[PDB]
RNA sequence: CGAGCUGGAGAUACGCUUUGACUCGGGGAUGUCCGAAUGGGGAAACCCACCUCGUAAGAGGUAUCCGCAAGGAUGGGAACUCAGGGAACUGAAACAUCUCAGUACCUGAAGGAGAAGAAAGAGAAUUCGAUUCCGUUAGUAGCGGCGAGCGAACCCGGAU
RNA sequence: GAAACGAUGACUGAAUCCGCGCGGACCACCGCGCAAGGCUAAAUACUCCCAGUGACCGAUAGCGCAUAGUACCGUGAGGG
RNA sequence: AACGAUAAAAGAAGUGAGAAUCUUCUUCGCCGUAAGGACAAGGGUUCCUGGGGAAGGGUCGUCCGCCCAGGGAAAGUCGGGACCUAAGGUGAGGCCGAACGGCGCAGCCGAUGGACAGCAGGUCAAGAUUCCUGCACCGAUCAUGUGGAGUGAUGGAGGGACGCAUUACGCUAUCCAAUGCCAAGCUAUGGCUAUGCUGGUUGGUACGCUCAAGGGCGAUCGGGUCAGAAAAUCUACCGGUCACAUGCCUCAGACGUAUCGGGAGCUUCCUCGGAAGCGAAGUUGGAAACGCGACGGUGCCAAGAAAAGCUUCUAAACGUUGAAACAUGAUUGCCCGUACCGCAAACCGACACAGGUGUCCGAGUGUCAAUGCACUAAGGCGCGCGAGAGAACCCUCGUUAAGGAACUUUGCAAUCUCACCCCGUAACUUCGGAAGAAGGGGUCCCCACGCUUCGCGUGGGGCGCAGUGAAUAGGCCCAGGCGACUGUUUACCAAAAUCACAGCACUCUGCCAACACGAACAGUGGACGUAUAGGGUGUGACGCCUGCCCGGUGCCGGAA
């Protein structure tokens, strides 16, 4: 049980209910997580333990940095306490290491990967999710993203050795409504059980369905959502 | 200043009867706080207050007229005074 | 002004008045608290401060936007004026262009009025000579699912 | 529309008085004007308020009121 | 027609023009986890006193929550402000927008949370942690004395700081019992003559070598600067030195002593009923919190506000000749709330309306237990028409010969069953269940003996038709459809086979994500998340499974 912020929950924007669904569950108070940790280069750091904490998914180790500044950071597949750890170019590729693409080997798995240098940690962030190491390109390393996607992250990108923490979300089976109110508000309500006016699906005589939508209009199995953007540019095969 | 303030004295059988042990009522202004409302008693009547707690009043009455009525709106001060009590001779009243 | 007055209040008491009350004109001086509201806060009319002078009482100051400053501005107006924005019912015996109509409404700015105004003009006389307003031209010319229907201007006569 | 002229959001972007704009595509000729700077009384519109008048009303009329935006209804705008 | 719940009433005495209805006495009946009592909201003088008697009161009023007049409401310590922050609101500057305006960091506003000093009694007709009496406490300013030097932000750190379930030990509030104590008298109907009957049986404070469960705590010298913007003697980290039991520190509460208080009643006067004076006893044993000791123990996953006050640090600063702190005087003590109603005749419901309304206290006997059920204390009330009669019919009830579903759309309705203990218990199954299956027996009173008690067990005896003797109080079973299950819904004709659900799938989305709100290159939600995540569609536990057709339509992919 250790120090952090409260995150107050809320569902609607400034305004009305946007994103659907969401409402229910526990207090729970937000955590500080190290996405950078760029600020801690060349200090040593002992994992002074391992901690249940929500608003993740993923285990959060207490870091305590030799200088006294004790730090959070997502604790990797692996990672007992007492087991050193160091960030920066001069650190090994050893568990828990922050150490930028370039100086990480190929085939090599990671996570906490950032896009952009500083900013922190966007890619494998949950629980058993790795990005592995492809192949170094310019002043650019090749990637395998949690989902199949190849992306072209620049070397001078910090990341963390060995696949995220907390097993596998599989024998955790929820088992009865409730498990999902724990967390967020009665969830899929059908657009077939709805009514001309509520949604596309709505209305008829009995059980049915005509065409395939969203919502509000479009459609939803297989349907690029996609922009025709920059970042395109960065990345190689998309497919899954 | 001073003179103002203390609108009147409070009638009544309990006030007379508060008057035979050193304790003076009196009808002051809704706005005159305890320490100036304590400041005008003291020089007006020259003597000490070693007390003073006082309580807003309302109103509302009509006889009779459509005149729906309309209240009043006071504020009424007790004091206490040490050991040589007595205001003027409008104490033995 | 010249004997009354003491508000409607018709009610008793106290009184005031030709050393000119009362009422009528016209200027002053007071003018709590809220309100643009303006020290800060606020569920108007309440709560809480700081500065300066001051014998305590008490008096003055503490909003933002223009500009050296002087000095100006915020808010309020029944309708009328111009501007930004701008419906539908309705009519077309259905309806979509069209109509209702740049009407209703909202919003901004302002005044006792405003707007507009001193020809890169009107129009065919090598006439006129800033603008607005009224008469008339004239339901003309023209517009128009050339349908419903819409509808000028010059000339000339006047207000100025 | 044969649709000129004004105006202008986007993109362009001239001449300087043997110059420039217009005269209902457009060209010639004839004719009327000086843009891209500003100010401006008067006649005109209205009626919160005041006065005068009326083949206007006179208490179910006339304003909603012989005075009330009250009583009363409504959470409120509002209604009365 | 009705006069607003079937919780009653009776008589006597009084008052008055007038009395079923107002007052007083004596009974009666009704509530008593309430129909008693204390708040909050809300209402606004309805409160108390004297008077009234037109309307209001479903009747009558001599009365009232009505009408008139007068009065009553007292705070340094209670609640709110002069303190703090949450959601939210606002917001100089800053980001957008035809206008009006929309956002938005710090800050500010905002309690429903944090913080913080007073307890016991007395008493107006009507106020009381507010007034009076007794004795406290808190802050500030100053006077005196001790101290003899530091004080220690707008900043740092520690602390405030927080779940759900279950539970060991001590306790108190509070409750019971008795041939404990104290007080008052008397009783007789047949008895008792007190070992009967009735009532009362200790609060505040101070001091105390007295008994005491339970709760709380490491101390110090160092090292790295790379951590807290900087500094720190503070805090974090690593290390060295004594950390078993103990050891410190605090004492819920009990006991003793003293003192102020209260205390059953007794007493004197009385303008009819109050006022004043006095004042006994303080036992032994049992029970006992949701309160206190306490931030205790254990277990669990869904992982349990912030900010100020507080404590500790240094920056700046004034300073060491007059410090901070302690101690004893004195002085000081702002504003608003405080009556009354407040599960209701004073609030919301047009109505003195069978509805609704958040919190707290809520006694005794009996009953495994209990805030259930019956009766009942304290207390409150008999519901603002009444009186007769004893028809049809209608409503709410009790019993019912013989029969027992023949009723009917349908056992609709109403019976039967009904608590606790012992015995006993089926198919089927997901191995939990089905189960209170089904069915049987016990149940009161006395005495003896045995034992873990309020008690229970064995034995013998007694009484009635009958012993959970009244009240509360499952009828059960076979088979099928649908839906797995708990759950949700049509406020006011539909509770369901609807919706949701755990689980499955297709699919989209690489992060300024897809998607969604929006004037908007604003802002925001998804998400302080990141593909073991998020959107959308469908199916709907679990088991076995999920086939054929890609022509048309849609979606993805090709391009000569
Ligand atoms: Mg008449
Ligand atoms: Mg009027
Ligand atoms: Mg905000
Ligand atoms: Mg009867
Ligand atoms: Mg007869
Ligand atoms: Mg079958
Ligand atoms: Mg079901």
């Amino acid at each position: 049980l250790t120090e952090a912020l409260p995150k107050t929950g809320g569902r609607n924007n400034r305004g009305r209910i946007t994103s659907r669904f969401i409402g229910g569950g526990h207090k729970r108070l937000y955590r500080i997580i190290d996405f950078k940790r760029r600020d801690k280069s060349g200090v040593n750091a002992k994992v002074a333990a391992i901690e249940y904490d929500p608003n993740r998914s993923a285990r959060i180790a207490l870091l305590h940095y030799a200088d006294g500044e004790k730090r959070y950071i997502l604790a990797p597949e692996g990672l007992t306490v007492g087991a050193t750890v160091n960030a920066g170019p001069e650190a090994e590729p050893k568990l828990g290491n922050a150490l930028p693409l370039r100086f990480v080997p190929v085939g090599a798995v990671v996570h906490a990967l950032e896009l952009v240098p500083g900013k922190g940690a966007q890619l494998a962030r949950s629980a058993g999710t790795s990005v592995q190491v492809q192949g170094k390109e310019s002043d650019y390393v090749i990637v395998r993203l949690p989902s199949g996607e190849l992306r072209r992250v620049h070397s001078e990108c910090y990341a963390t050795i060995g696949a995220v923490g907390n097993a596998e979300h599989k024998n955790i089976v929820l088992g009865k409504a409730g498990r999902s109110r724990w967390l967020g508000r009665k969830p899929h309500q059908r657009g077939s059980a709805m009514n001309p006016v509520d949604h596309p699906h709505g209305g008829g005589e009995g059980r049915t369905g005509a065409g395939r939508v969203p919502v509000t209009p479009w459609g939803k199995p297989t349907k690029g959502l996609k922009t025709r953007r920059k970042r395109k540019t960065s990345d190689r095969f998309i497919v899954t | 200043s001073h003179y103002d303030i203390l609108q009147a004295p409070v009638i009544s059988e309990k006030a007379y009867s508060a008057m035979e042990r050193g304790v003076y009522s009196f009808w002051v202004s809704p706005k005159a706080t305890k320490t100036e409302i304590k400041d005008a008693i003291q020089q007006a009547f020259g003597v000490r207050v070693i007390g003073i707690s006082t309580m807003n009043v309302p109103g509302k009455r009509k006889r009779v007229g459509r005149f729906i009525g309309q209240r009043n709106d006071r504020k009424k001060a007790i004091v206490r005074l040490a050991e040589g009590q007595s205001i003027e001779a409008l104490a033995g009243q």
